[PDB]
RNA sequence: CCAUAGGUUAAUGAGGCGAACCGGGGGAACUGAAACAUCUAAGUACCCCGAGGAAAAGAAAUCAACCGAGAUUCCCCCAG
RNA sequence: UUUUGUAUAAUGGGUCAGCGACUUAUAUUCUGUAGCAAGGUUAACCGAAUAGGGGAGCCGAAGGGAAACCGAGUCUUAACU
RNA sequence: GUUUAUUAAAAACACAGCACUGUGCAAACACGAAAGUGGACGUAUACGGUGUGACGCCUGCCCGGUGCCGGGAGGUUAAU
RNA sequence: UGAACUCGCUGUGAAGAUGCAGUGUACCCGCGGCAAGACGGAAAGACCCCGUGAACCUUUACUAUAGCUUGACACUGAACA
RNA sequence: CUUUAAUGUUUGAUGUUCUAACGUUGACCCGUAAUCCGGGUUGCGGACAGUGUCUGGUGGGUAGUUUGACUGGGGCGGUCUCCUCCUAAAGAGUAACGGAGGAGCACGAAGGUUGGCUAAUCCUGGUCGGACAUCAGGAGGUUAGUGCAAUGGCAUAAGCCAGCUUGACUGCGAGCGUGACGGCGCGAGCAGGUGCGAAAGCAGGUCAUAGUGAUCCGGUGGUUCUGAAUGGAAGGGCCAUC
């Protein structure tokens, strides 16, 4: 065969889903590009990894001019 | 060649004198141990004058609270 | 006759108060400039042996 | 290959240093960055030097 | 040239054998290292020389740690 | 017996009788059980003696640190919420 | 002529003859820790090694590569 | 040589059945012949693969090494140019 | 200092002669009835040769060994680590000698931050100048660009532009993800010290995802650590690094 190669899988996705209680610093979404965006009390690291900046429940929203998915946290 | 003398096993030597050779006769520490230290393990009653031996800050409060003067 | 300790293991592990073992981290000998400082900082302090590989350590050094 | 590595040594303080890569063919001159010395606990002119 | 080597005779022991143990001279490989060459097995098996009732070792050019042990040997610890 | 799978036309056995395979020693960790308990406990030896001495030791009651060192704290660190 | 005793007797081995090659005699070379033997009580018309294989006609070009032989200036070069 | 009260066929089935299913046929037992089957007997396949198995053999595989070969010091001394 | 002459002073490659070591499988003589061996005369070599220790070269003569796995039997061929997409059945994961591509880096500006900006490709007009270089307006609007594959992402721009700079900073790190483990990754806030901004702030490299290898051994710098009687040292340790 000419090919027969592949990389190791990266385990990317929504780790904590909407409504779930998360602790301050908990990773909510591992992904490549900002598919989801950082809302209230949610960060965005160098890897575009969205993480909780406060102890609370995760909230998925669909707002903005371009209709993007945002992840917020509400205590 | 250094021991950690328990303060519970302190008043079991010769009244209230615990230099090194005296302590060695009571079988508390090994023969080839020149340096040794008294730590706060709890419980002293009698006054013990601890000569020629290194003593801890917690044990210094206890030994003196019991009665005996160090060095 | 008595059991012989696996000396190489005796020079890489130290018995903590509870029962577990402290060991030094891998990846901190050479090729350090390409590694980020955050790695090298996190690899500096000693670390506890995982419960999976604890039995392998406990066997090879039965004294301490 | 090609891009070698250098030792950025401090001026005012202990012989603490940093290490960075450097392309020697394109940039034949020497670096003179202003990085933090943690022994002296202050920012200092770090000069380039060889290993 | 003297002499020496020699060659006789005579005293005086030696010669060989024997289970293990002892000291010396030589001295493997399988094996283990999951291969293998350093290393291991191991100065082990074995071969050879001298023994003796035992043999070897032995009265410090020892080793301690500012105190001191006072020859060798063998056993228990120190310590896997 | 070995196998995904054997009436298998895969292995082994002509039959009977006898023999034939997880042992032994010392170290070690764990479970049960008995002693005594912050103690427990002796080794060679000395006993003619399975008594009794002999605690030299060992283990436990304290750990942190690479180590000096400090010690209910200590390490890290210039200092740690 | 010899050969796989016990599945191969041959075109295989040997052979007389042929070439290259080493060997000057305490020979080369071989057996041997060594002494020493063989070579040989021989001495280059001799001896050992290699290939080829009676006899007739012949045996062409290549010395870049590997080996061998000679050369000693230069480079590099161990012990000391 | 496991034991046998040891038939044919078609199917099934570790995939080519004396032994299973369905079926067909066949009194009990010798003796001489034949050799299609009992995947007959004879040798833990010699082919192939596998084992970090073995042995010999080859070489400009790695490591050594006898031998051969080069110098230093030793046994090893006096002149002069 | 250069450049060189005469004498003292200190050694060496060469050789050539010598005899006394050494050799003698030259000759004779004696132990002696003996081609052995020794001894003794005597010639011929003669400090060479030979032999010991050390040393370079050579060395399948001889010895011990090694000579990978996957594999639709083994060989030959191909592959072996890391990244991207599909296969992968709407969380993660998921094989095959299944289907397609990339990586073993690059950059003191391509980082930081502040302040700006907007693209492609056409249309028409215009000197040389033409389809296309540069200009003007109009059209389209992200087909663009992103240091490199592919994916996801970006106008608040992560795009392209400038001005100062060095956060590609030391000590940490609440709390999570991902791994059998080794490990790997994300990270608000704290202490210290910078940069940029008028400040809110942002800054622990680069839009993210490949650019990489454990241990041992040894080297290099640092160091309130250890130091075999004591004082040093060597040597270890710890920190940085190759
Ligand atoms: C050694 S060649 C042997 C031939 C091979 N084996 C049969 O049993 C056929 O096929
Ligand atoms: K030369
Ligand atoms: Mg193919
Ligand atoms: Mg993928
Ligand atoms: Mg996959
Ligand atoms: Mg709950
Ligand atoms: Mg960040
Ligand atoms: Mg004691
Ligand atoms: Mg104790
Ligand atoms: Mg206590
Ligand atoms: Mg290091
Ligand atoms: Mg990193
Ligand atoms: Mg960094
Ligand atoms: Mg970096
Ligand atoms: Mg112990
Ligand atoms: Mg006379
Ligand atoms: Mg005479
Ligand atoms: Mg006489
Ligand atoms: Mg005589
Ligand atoms: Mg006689
Ligand atoms: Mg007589
Ligand atoms: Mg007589
Ligand atoms: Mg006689
Ligand atoms: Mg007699
Ligand atoms: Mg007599
Ligand atoms: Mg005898
Ligand atoms: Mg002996
Ligand atoms: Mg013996
Ligand atoms: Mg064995
Ligand atoms: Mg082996
Ligand atoms: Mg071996
Ligand atoms: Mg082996
Ligand atoms: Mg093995
Ligand atoms: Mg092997
Ligand atoms: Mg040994
Ligand atoms: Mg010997
Ligand atoms: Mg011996
Ligand atoms: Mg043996
Ligand atoms: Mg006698
Ligand atoms: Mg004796
Ligand atoms: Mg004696
Ligand atoms: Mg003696
Ligand atoms: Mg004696
Ligand atoms: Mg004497
Ligand atoms: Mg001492
Ligand atoms: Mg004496
Ligand atoms: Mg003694
Ligand atoms: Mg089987
Ligand atoms: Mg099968
Ligand atoms: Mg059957
Ligand atoms: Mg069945
Ligand atoms: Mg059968
Ligand atoms: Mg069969
Ligand atoms: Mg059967
Ligand atoms: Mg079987
Ligand atoms: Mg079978
Ligand atoms: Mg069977
Ligand atoms: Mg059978
Ligand atoms: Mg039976
Ligand atoms: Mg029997
Ligand atoms: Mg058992
Ligand atoms: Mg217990
Ligand atoms: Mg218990
Ligand atoms: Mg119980
Ligand atoms: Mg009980
Ligand atoms: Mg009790
Ligand atoms: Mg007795
Ligand atoms: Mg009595
Ligand atoms: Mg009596
Ligand atoms: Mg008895
Ligand atoms: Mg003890
Ligand atoms: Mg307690
Ligand atoms: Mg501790
Ligand atoms: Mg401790
Ligand atoms: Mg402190
Ligand atoms: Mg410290
Ligand atoms: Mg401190
Ligand atoms: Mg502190
Ligand atoms: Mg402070
Ligand atoms: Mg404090
Ligand atoms: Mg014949
Ligand atoms: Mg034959
Ligand atoms: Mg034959
Ligand atoms: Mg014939
Ligand atoms: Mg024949
Ligand atoms: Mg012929
Ligand atoms: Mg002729
Ligand atoms: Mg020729
Ligand atoms: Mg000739
Ligand atoms: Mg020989
Ligand atoms: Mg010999
Ligand atoms: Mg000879
Ligand atoms: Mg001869
Ligand atoms: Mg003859
Ligand atoms: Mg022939
Ligand atoms: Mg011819
Ligand atoms: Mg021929
Ligand atoms: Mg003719
Ligand atoms: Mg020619
Ligand atoms: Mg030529
Ligand atoms: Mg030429
Ligand atoms: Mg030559
Ligand atoms: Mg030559
Ligand atoms: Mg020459
Ligand atoms: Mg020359
Ligand atoms: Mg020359
Ligand atoms: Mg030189
Ligand atoms: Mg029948
Ligand atoms: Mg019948
Ligand atoms: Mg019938
Ligand atoms: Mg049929
Ligand atoms: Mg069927
Ligand atoms: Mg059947
Ligand atoms: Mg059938
Ligand atoms: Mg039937
Ligand atoms: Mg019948
Ligand atoms: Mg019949
Ligand atoms: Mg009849
Ligand atoms: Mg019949
Ligand atoms: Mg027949
Ligand atoms: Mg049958
Ligand atoms: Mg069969
Ligand atoms: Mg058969
Ligand atoms: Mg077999
Ligand atoms: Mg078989
Ligand atoms: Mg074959
Ligand atoms: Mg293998
Ligand atoms: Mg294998
Ligand atoms: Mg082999
Ligand atoms: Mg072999
Ligand atoms: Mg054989
Ligand atoms: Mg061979
Ligand atoms: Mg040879
Ligand atoms: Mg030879
Ligand atoms: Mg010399
Ligand atoms: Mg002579
Ligand atoms: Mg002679
Ligand atoms: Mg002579
Ligand atoms: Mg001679
Ligand atoms: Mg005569
Ligand atoms: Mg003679
Ligand atoms: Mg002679
Ligand atoms: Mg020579
Ligand atoms: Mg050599
Ligand atoms: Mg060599
Ligand atoms: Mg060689
Ligand atoms: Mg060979
Ligand atoms: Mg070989
Ligand atoms: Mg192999
Ligand atoms: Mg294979
Ligand atoms: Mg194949
Ligand atoms: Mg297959
Ligand atoms: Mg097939
Ligand atoms: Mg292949
Ligand atoms: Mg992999
Ligand atoms: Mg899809
Ligand atoms: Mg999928
Ligand atoms: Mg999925
Ligand atoms: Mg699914
Ligand atoms: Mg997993
Ligand atoms: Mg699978
Ligand atoms: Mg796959
Ligand atoms: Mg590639
Ligand atoms: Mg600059
Ligand atoms: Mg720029
Ligand atoms: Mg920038
Ligand atoms: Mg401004
Ligand atoms: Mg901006
Ligand atoms: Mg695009
Ligand atoms: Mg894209
Ligand atoms: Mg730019
Ligand atoms: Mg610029
Ligand atoms: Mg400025
Ligand atoms: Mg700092
Ligand atoms: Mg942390
Ligand atoms: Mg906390
Ligand atoms: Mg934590
Ligand atoms: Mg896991
Ligand atoms: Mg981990
Ligand atoms: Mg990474
Ligand atoms: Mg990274
Ligand atoms: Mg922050
Ligand atoms: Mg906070
Ligand atoms: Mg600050
Ligand atoms: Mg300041
Ligand atoms: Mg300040
Ligand atoms: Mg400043
Ligand atoms: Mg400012
Ligand atoms: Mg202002
Ligand atoms: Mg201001
Ligand atoms: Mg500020
Ligand atoms: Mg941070
Ligand atoms: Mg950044
Ligand atoms: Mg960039
Ligand atoms: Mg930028
Ligand atoms: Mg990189
Ligand atoms: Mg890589
Ligand atoms: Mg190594
Ligand atoms: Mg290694
Ligand atoms: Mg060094
Ligand atoms: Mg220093
Ligand atoms: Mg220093
Ligand atoms: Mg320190
Ligand atoms: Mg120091
Ligand atoms: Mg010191
Ligand atoms: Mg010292
Ligand atoms: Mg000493
Ligand atoms: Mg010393
Ligand atoms: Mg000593
Ligand atoms: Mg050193
Ligand atoms: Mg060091
Ligand atoms: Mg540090
Ligand atoms: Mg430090």
């Amino acid at each position: 065969t000419r090919n027969g190669r592949d990389s190791e899988a990266k385990r990317l996705g929504v780790k904590r889903f909407g409504g779930e209680s998360v602790l301050a610093g908990s990773i909510i979404v591992r992904q490549r590009g900002t598919k989801f965006h950082a809302g209230a009390n949610v960060g965005c690291g160098r890897d575009h990894t969205l993480f909780a900046k406060a102890d609370g429940k995760v909230k998925f929203e669909v707002k903005g001019p371009k209709n993007r998915k945002f992840i917020s946290i509400e205590a | 060649i250094t021991a950690e003398i328990r303060l519970s096993d302190l008043a079991k030597v010769e009244g209230g004198v615990v230099d090194l050779n005296t302590l060695k006769a009571a079988n508390i520490i090994g023969i080839q141990i020149e340096f040794a230290k008294v730590i706060l393990a709890g419980e002293v009653t009698t006054p013990v004058t601890v000569r020629g031996l290194r003593v801890t800050k917690g044990a210094r409060a206890a030994i003196e609270a019991a009665g005996g003067k160090i060095e | 006759p008595k059991i012989k300790t696996v000396r190489g293991a005796a020079k890489r592990f130290k018995k903590t108060g509870k029962g577990g073992f402290k060991h030094k981290h891998a990846n901190l000998r050479h090729i350090l400039t390409k590694k980020a400082t955050k790695r090298k900082r996190h690899l500096r302090p000693k670390a506890m042996v995982s419960k999976g590989d604890l039995g392998l350590v406990i066997a090879c050094l039965p004294y301490a | 290959g090609i891009r070698e590595k250098i030792k950025l040594v401090s001026s005012a303080g202990t012989g603490h240093f940093y290490t960075t890569t450097k392309n020697k063919r394109t940039k034949p001159e020497k670096l003179e960055l202003k990085k933090f010395d943690p022994v002296v606990r202050q920012h200092v002119i770090y000069k380039e030097a060889k290993i």
